[PDB]
RNA sequence: GGCACCACCAGGAGUGGAGCCUGCGGCUUAAUUUGACUCAACACGGGGAAACUCACCAGGUCCAGACACAAUAAGGAUUGACAGAUUGAGAGCUCUUUCUUGAUUUUGUGGGUGGUGGUGCAUGGCCGUUCUUAGUUGGUGGAGUGAUUUGUCUGCUUAAUUGCGAUAACGAACGAGACCUUAACCUACUAAAUAGUGCUGCUAGCAUUUGCUGGUAUAGUCACUUCUUAGAGGGACUAUCGAUUUCAAGUCGAUGGAAGUUUGAGGCAAUAACAGGUCUGUGAUGCCCUUAGACGUUCUGGGCCGCACGCGCGCUACACUGACGGAGCCAGCGAGUAUAAGCCUUGGCCGAGAGGUCUGGGAAAUCUUGUGAAACUCCGUCGUGCUGGGGAUAGAGCAUUGUAAUUGUUGCUCUUCAACGAGGAAUUCCUAGUAAGCGCAAGUCAUCAGCUUGCGUUGAUUACGUCCCUGCCCUUUGUACACACCG
């Protein structure tokens, strides 16, 4: 796919700090309302992550359920060259209630 | 048709070889007396189980009946 | 935007029909049973019951912190407008959907059928169930498709009561040479209702006899 | 299991997987924000 | 003031449980009620074709979903008649209060 | 032997005959996409297709071919592109043309992925059918060496293997019935300014007798729940009495009753089963096929409507128990929106109409709406005539929806006014608010309902019986069948 580098910076920066990603199944949908790029770019950039074990991938009712691994937060500390600043935010262990 | 079934036929006719002396040949009396005996789960059933015993009772002034 | 009140209660229906398939495809592998959806003020109670509630609140509750990211995305909610909670299973041997999911991961195990249906049979009968039956469908190393029926104990199957008694689960399940459909019939004892009717409608309970006293010719005992 | 066998081992093997799996199980129930770094950037 | 609360659920005996235990609190407490006033349930009614396909007999589903509908009047301040809400708060039935 | 208006009897309405609507076959076609072939294919795939849908046809684009490699590659791997040519096209599709972007990416290998592509004769699920007929099963006991059998039956009865009864059976379970939903009753409870009423304020018209019809009334800060709504209950159990019967199960009459055909109607519905239909509902699926000149996807245009013909579901009619023309004027089931992508739409004003326009109400027991519907009723014209029945076919014109109406989407105006004069052999549905008419709403829906799903208005004739036809169920019987006669 043909994704301009910002714009598949800006999939990256969403998709780590809310390590999860929604997109509706849309291909000419000119923007998923929370990644401003094409929704089309959302759902092929994502297909690549997991494609190589970073992202899981749900599909329901029209809909993709994307959740980043904790094998690819590693590997996107080493390509948007962050540290290990914190967690993304569903890592920051709020822990569950009881 | 207005057969009686054997869920009917059966408990009506248990409700006598027990407390026959409390019964009686009214159908209204006894719809009342069998919403103290049996736990019926349905208002129809309840009336059509009253309405056979009291049939078996008026029949068995006229004599023995079989089964009871 | 502005919702009328019949589109409004369908809609609330649909949410809960695509929420609670969501939670079927992804928590299948921890016996996911059903989801309650307990509005209140200021905040959305969603209560799902699984088998596994170490799967869901797993890895310092994690994945539940990642689904419920997930519901709020997609919903447009507000992130502090709803609460997920886990809940484990009373009678895991009652539900069965988990006991279908379970018998799924055992089908796609290898394990033969007796032992991993008499697994499902034995369990919900030993979970206290007054009857059970499972029907198995599909093509095991033949060509040829075939079912089979499995009961057990007591089972209704006419009328209203089986609106109120008995839950199904129906799993498609998916295997190297086509696809099994298993559905696990589970009627629960009624006397363990604890809501609805507490028994079948033909059910009759007489009272015993409170006679045989003796009765003295007629005194009268004040006080 | 259309065998002579099977429904015999079958049924006396799916039931010890349940009768081990109620009593396990009634064992199991006896015991009843990164953009911040990127601020840092001002 | 005069404050109106609407009541709607599918289901009739929790709304119901709300809708008595809420005038019940609105007996106790000296507060003049109207209600609880029966709305005409709407029966929504979809008739499918039983069918996935178009082959055999044609035979039909009618699916119903009820909707019941009660508005109560209530004449107290609103702090008053909000707390009474989260007292009596059921999941079925959704509560909407209008000035 | 038994049951059944998907069987008949007594009958009603019809269909088959006509025109037209629609589906199927055939023929034609560039394609006229396709599934289905007795009941249980043929107004069925919710399939009323202008584009989309769409799968067919003539052409034109795009990769939305992830990922590991290898090659190429900054001295640039590659992407977009004005203008002209080209093209159906203001598709840089491609060609002249040098600009721009920058390792996302181009080529080969593997690997994918997507398919309304094939296979329902590989499957899940769902659905139809046998069949909603009345059937199915075990415990103990009896018979048999056994598989098995009895229980599960001569008779009567019922809608029913549902009951009486007879009984080597006794006592039970599923199915049936119970159950649930709906319609009919409640001056007996609970209330209602989103329902209705009487009084009362204020107010109009007509005769004056103080009366009769209205309007107004969300402050008259009233009263009430009969009508209306809906929750908690009650009510029918064939109640009582006569007949018949093994005096049993029951059946038929009356009386009372709101209801006495299971009170009417439905929902659910056993044990197995069919090579029944759906991979064209599914990001349900296995395998096979294709995958860059695609069978993927998209754009433009056409087709699914194509017409010597056969058949099926239907709509109009053949007139006077009627057509028109005025007038009277009554339901019930329902649906309804926001920065949209536009909902139901009153009221006013234009317009012969169809329709247009300006305002307002309603996310709704509040407004559309009393949906003032149509048959129907009254008064007239017509006067047995292919006539004022019937309204095809077609010409010319006016509007609406839509990017787009040509092969007329639909509506309206004038003119044209065809077969049809009650339909052969055959054949369908039906027993009471039922049949038949008569419309209305919802679904499809930007537009189009001769279709379905319901609803109400008017409202019958004739049985309430039978095994004569047709289909199914049971018993006995024969069997060389058990993949079970498609043997
Ligand atoms: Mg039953
Ligand atoms: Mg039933
Ligand atoms: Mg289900
Ligand atoms: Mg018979
Ligand atoms: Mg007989
Ligand atoms: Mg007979
Ligand atoms: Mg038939
Ligand atoms: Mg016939
Ligand atoms: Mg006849
Ligand atoms: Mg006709
Ligand atoms: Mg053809
Ligand atoms: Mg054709
Ligand atoms: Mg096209
Ligand atoms: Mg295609
Ligand atoms: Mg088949
Ligand atoms: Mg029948
Ligand atoms: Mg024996
Ligand atoms: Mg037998
Ligand atoms: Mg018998
Ligand atoms: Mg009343
Ligand atoms: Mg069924
Ligand atoms: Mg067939
Ligand atoms: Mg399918
Ligand atoms: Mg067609
Ligand atoms: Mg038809
Ligand atoms: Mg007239
Ligand atoms: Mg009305
Ligand atoms: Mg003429
Ligand atoms: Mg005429
Ligand atoms: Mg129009
Ligand atoms: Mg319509
Ligand atoms: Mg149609
Ligand atoms: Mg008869
Ligand atoms: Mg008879
Ligand atoms: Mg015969
Ligand atoms: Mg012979
Ligand atoms: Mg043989």
């Amino acid at each position: 796919m043909l994704i301009p580098k910002e714009d598949r910076k800006k999939i990256h920066q969403y998709l780590f700090q809310e390590g999860v990603v929604v997109a509706k199944k849309d291909f000419n949908q000119p923007k998923h309302d929370e990644i401003d790029t094409r929704n089309l770019f959302v759902i092929k950039a994502l297909q690549s992550l997991t494609s190589k074990g970073y992202v899981k991938t749900q599909f329901s009712w029209q809909y993709y359920y994307y959740t980043l691994t904790d094998e690819g937060v590693e590997f996107l500390r080493t390509e948007l060259n962050i540290p290990e600043g914190i967690l993304p935010l569903t890592r920051l262990k709020n822990a569950p209630a009881e | 048709g207005r057969v009686r079934t054997k869920t009917v036929k059966r408990a009506s006719k248990v409700l006598i070889e027990r407390f026959y002396p409390k019964l009686t040949l009214d159908f209204e009396t006894n719809k009342r007396l069998t919403s103290e005996i049996a736990v019926i789960q349905s208002k129809r059933l309840r009336n059509k189980i009253a309405g056979y015993t009291t049939h078996l009772m008026k029949r068995i002034q006229k004599g023995p009946v079989r089964g009871i | 935007a502005i919702l009328s009140k019949k589109k409004k209660l369908v809609a609330d229906g649909v949410f809960y029909a695509e929420l609670n398939e969501f939670f079927t495809r992804e928590l299948a592998e921890q016996g996911y049973a059903g989801v309650e959806v307990r509005k209140t003020p200021s905040k959305l109670e969603v209560i799902v019951k699984a088998s596994n509630t170490q799967g869901v609140l797993g890895e310092q509750g994690r994945r539940i912190h990642e689904l419920t990211s997930l519901i709020v995305k997609r919903f447009k909610l507000s992130p502090e407008g709803i609460a997920i909670y886990a809940e484990r299973v009373e009678e895991r041997g009652l539900s069965a959907a988990v006991q279908a999911e379970a018998l799924k991961a055992k089908l796609l195990s290898g394990l033969p059928i007796r032992r991993a249906a008499y697994g499902v049979l034995r369990f919900a009968m030993g979970a206290g169930a007054k009857g059970v039956e499972v029907v198995i469908s599909g093509k095991l190393r033949a060509a040829r498709a075939k079912s089979q029926k499995y009961a057990d104990g007591f089972m209704i199957h006419s009328g209203q009561p089986t609106r109120d008694f008995i839950d199904i689960a129906i799993r498609h399940v998916l295997m190297r040479q086509g696809v099994l459909g298993i559905k696990v019939k589970i009627m629960k004892d009624p006397a363990a209702n604890r809501f609805g009717p507490r028994a079948l409608p033909d059910a009759v309970k007489i009272a015993e006899a409170k006679d045989e006293d003796e009765v003295i010719p007629a005194p009268t005992v004040k006080s | 299991g259309q065998s002579d066998k099977r429904e015999l081992e079958g049924e006396v093997e799916g039931t010890e997987d349940a009768e081990a799996e109620l009593e396990a199980e009634a064992e199991e129930n006896d015991e009843s924000l990164a953009e911040l770094e990127l601020s840092k950037q001002e | 003031h005069k404050i109106r609360i609407t009541l709607t659920s599918t289901k009739v005996k929790q709304l119901e449980n709300v809708s008595a235990n809420i005038i019940r609190n609105a007996a106790q407490y000296n507060i003049v009620k109207k209600g609880p006033v029966r709305m005409p349930t709407k029966v929504l009614k979809i008739t499918t074709r039983k069918t996935p396909n178009g082959e055999g007999s044609k035979t039909w589903d009618a699916y119903e979903m009820r909707i019941h509908k009660r508005v109560i009047d209530l004449q107290a301040p609103a702090s008053t008649v909000k707390r009474i809400t989260q007292i009596t708060i059921e999941p079925g039935v959704d509560v909407e209060v209008t000035i």
